[PDB]
């Protein structure tokens, strides 16, 4: 006698992401040597961490500048990986195709102007529960916040933390609600001296614990 | 952290420097042979067909994550819907020899044909992009898979397995008009 | 010894007609500190005491399955409340007294339940509320309940403003009975004290 | 050559209640983390044993009360889950679930008279063999009763013992039968002191070795 | 047993008191990881449909028991019956997404199709009642299984794995008019 096998109903189809392997059809083959090709990388986040690329302003302009010495709001944007400013990327383009995330995002700030420009800065992280983002440094302070001083280092790098009620966040957005918008980042001028025309390049990586989850494939096809 | 912003060395602060305490982090997700491991389309398709991974598309997951490399390397997988019997030639092979049975030919049987194919090319690795020529843009003509033939081929599925990737490139999202967020509907239960 | 005295900061409450605490669901608080608050949540004692308010007039006329109930947290003029306002996410417990004075001489018997995630219960539904961590008062044996709850809920922290996971329950499962030397009606009162107050996010003034 | 097998007509269909499990395609997937998470129940009937929940008398209420201080069979039910006072309980609501049960069933009294007010109650457990039950606590002397006194302690709690023929009875009920109506129980009041307009609370739960046995989905959807 | 009822310590009294013997007791059946561990029907279908495990029947063996529960995890396993092939996303993605290729998507094969899904909210556990608002009655949208596309979707069994149940709620059998006993067909042989 034989095997007495059940084929099972519900079972053997095909699906797009399963975790086995073809059959082979064309054995004995040896590839040409690659050993120590330069630049790989095995985790996309390896390189986001490392490689922060630009934010996105008024006009597509990679800063912010203001032509007034007194405090203003230079920039608002909010804490999604679907914002406007945060739309060329490279973490936002990597983070479109996974359905969640938590973890630390970094921005970076290099002034860009000249040795007889000074200003100071000021960051802050507003989390949600406020109906509209702080106007001024004086009631941003109340938040987690720093703030800095132009000199001989021209860059300051700050983490916007990962603050939020469940474990992870969506990547997308929706309509305000609280899987999707973790609030805003402000970025005010406290003041300059002779800073007229000149700027404060912007731009954002991955932090230590930053971390995207489901593989997803939204994109219009 | 205050740097020296134009040497350009990485630079990663942490929560820790106002107070807060970094979180554990799992990775596997963003892990290029994990990520590039799993079935895609292929769109224009003749009975004829050279297997080429930039016929996927551009913004698909493994198109995009592709094209955000210079350089690639891995073997393959293909799932064949098609009428009569599906025949393959290696990398460098006469288009004449896909008429041919002594070549890996698969007999059709519902629905469809699924196969491991090795990596053929007779470079040490493949590119996305190429800036120059192969003859005495597009891409070499030697920067495939081999050849696929069958009296109709309905659908080409692809799916890369040991990848690696080399040399990242540009990787974009959709543009945003709003200059806030990008919306757009999140799945959610009916009622 | 059915004498207790409760303590909650710079704030005591004493009874000599205790049943006994109450724990519910527990007997201690999962972590405060877990990946969602990235280590910026901090604790805030001088929110732990407490505060009061009056739930309702349990009178003769009352019947079975009565029920009155109160959200928590509820509106707070003190630290607490301030917190509410100042803090994006907040988690606490509850340390909940109910008192309900008439005399010996009264009769009836009131439920008093913490209930997780308030929905509003049909009248077979009341008969198992039981099944939630609770206590009776009834006259000829005591004045007052005293249940004990941790913070619950599927998010680690939560924004109250959206939110309110503990909800208190008072039902009447037998009616007052009165005679000529009992009271007439009884005033029931809460005494409550949040428990292990953990605030994130702090948010920015509002001028 | 390759193994050969025997597909066996009459096996592989979808069982619903099938031992087995599908066949995985999306991997990798870590949880947020929730240990510790308070109020876990691992077995309904651990429930059902820790918390009784109420019987239902006249016009609904959980209670009885006599305003006559004679004797008087203030109550008297069906030893089923499926009996009228039992059906807003959560062992019956637990028990519709199961074909059969057996086992001690627990059924506690509270009194919530005035200090002034005195009485003295009986419960018996009249078994199956009799035409009606004991219309007084004489008659019904002769089974298995207790009787107590309403002082310091307003609680008491009385064991229905499981007495049949065979070893399971049926949940369910259908007509006069052998395997689904095991008896009554009556409660009496012996006598009373003052106690015209104070009430008994009676509740139900789970005994020691009180056991459901067979799954059914037997509810009209 | 006497006892003060009114601190509310569970009493389990036994039939020894009046001489009686207490017998073994086993409660596989009640368990609650095996009790939950069994396919259950969804009623409500549309070609695009998010996995809610609250869309059970609530007088069904697992949606009463479900109900009957505050806070719950599991993972899962579907069984669709569907025209075309079947797509699901994970909870958070956007609608949009079924359309691809590159999710998880089952070729049709008869009469069914079988999955295994893993748990995919962002919270620890998830509600069966929520008191409150998830937006800046229902249940908030992230409580949910992710959501599944065909052309047509005739069936669907949803059966909860790993099943963990949290905080019990009322559960309620059906109600008597009799005042006797809920009387009702028995399976009994015919003839």
């Amino acid at each position: 006698g034989i095997v007495p096998v059940a084929c099972s109903d519900g079972y053997g189809g095909l699906v797009t992401t399963d975790p086995k392997t073809a059959d082979p059809v064309y054995g004995m083959v040896y590839n040409p040597p690659r050993t120590n090709y330069p630049g790989r990388f095995t985790n996309l986040l390896d390189v986001a961490e490392a490689c922060p690329t630009f934010l996105c302003f008024d006009e597509g302009k990679p800063y912010v500048v203001t032509r007034t010495d007194e405090q203003r709001l230079l920039a608002k944007f909010d804490v999604s990986l679907a914002a406007k400013h945060m739309s060329n990327t490279y973490l936002s383009g990597i983070a479109q195709y996974y359905a969640q995330y938590s973890g630390t995002i970094n921005l970076h700030f290099m002034f860009t102007g000249s040795t007889d420009s000074k200003a100071r800065y000021m960051v802050a992280y507003v989390p949600p529960g406020v109906e509209t983002p702080p106007d001024t440094p004086e009631k941003a302070a109340h938040c987690i916040h720093a703030e800095w001083d132009t000199g001989l280092n021209s860059k300051f790098t700050f983490s916007i933390p990962y603050v939020s009620a469940a474990d992870y966040a969506y990547t997308a957005s929706d309509v305000a609600e609280t899987t999707n918008v973790q609030g805003w980042v402000c970025i005010y001028q406290i003041t300059h001296g002779k800073a007229e025309q000149d700027t404060l390049v912007v731009s954002v990586s991955a932090g230590k614990d930053f971390e995207l989850r489901l593989p997803i494939d939204p994109r219009s096809q | 952290t205050t740097t020296t912003g134009e040497s350009a060395d990485p630079v990663t602060t942490t929560v820790e420097n106002y107070g807060g305490e970094t979180q554990v982090q799992r990775r596997q997700h963003t892990d290029v042979t994990f990520i590039m491991d799993r079935f895609v389309k292929i769109q224009n398709l003749n009975p004829t067909h050279v297997i080429d991974l930039m016929q996927t598309h551009q913004h698909g997951l493994v198109g995009a994550l592709l094209r955000a490399a210079t350089y690639y390397f891995s073997d393959l997988e293909i799932v064949v819907r098609h009428d009569g019997n599906l025949t393959w030639v290696p990398n460098g092979a006469p288009e004449a020899a896909l008429s041919n049975t002594g070549n890996p030919t698969a007999y059709l049987k519902a629905p469809f044909t699924r196969l491991a194919l090795p990596y053929t090319a007779p470079h040490r690795v493949l590119a996305t992009v190429y800036n120059g020529t192969s003859k005495y843009a597009q891409l070499p003509a030697s920067f495939n898979f081999g050849a696929i033939q069958a009296t109709t081929i309905h659908e080409l599925l692809v799916r890369m397995k040991r990848a690696e990737l080399y040399c990242p490139r540009p990787l974009l999202a959709v543009e945003v008009s709003s200059q806030d967020r990008h919306k757009q509907k999140i799945i959610a239960p009916a009622k | 010894d059915r004498l207790l005295t409760t303590r909650n900061g710079h704030t005591t409450s004493t009874t000599q007609s205790s049943v006994g605490v109450t724990y519910g669901y527990s007997t201690q608080e999962d972590h405060v500190s877990g990946p969602n608050t990235s280590g910026l949540e901090t604790r805030v004692v001088q929110a732990e005491r407490f505060f009061k308010k009056h739930l309702f007039d349990w009178t003769p006329d009352k019947a079975f399955g009565h029920l009155e109930k109160l959200e928590l947290p509820t509106d707070h003029k003190g630290v607490y409340g301030h917190l509410v306002d100042s803090f994006a996410y907040m988690r606490n417990g509850w340390d909940v007294e109910v008192s309900a004075v008439g005399n010996q001489f009264n009769g009836g018997c009131l439920l008093v339940a913490m209930v997780p995630e308030w929905k509003e219960f049909t009248p077979r539904e009341k008969y198992q509320l039981t099944l939630f961590p609770h206590q009776f008062i009834s006259p000829r044996t005591n004045m007052t309940a005293h249940i004990v709850v941790p913070y619950l809920g599927v998010n680690r922290y939560d924004q109250y403003k959206k939110h309110k996971p503990w909800t208190l329950v008072v039902m009447v499962v037998s009616p007052l009975t009165t005679n000529t030397v009992s009271a007439g009606q009884i005033k029931v009162y809460a005494n409550i004290a949040p428990t292990h107050v953990h605030v994130a996010g702090e948010l920015p003034s509002k001028e």
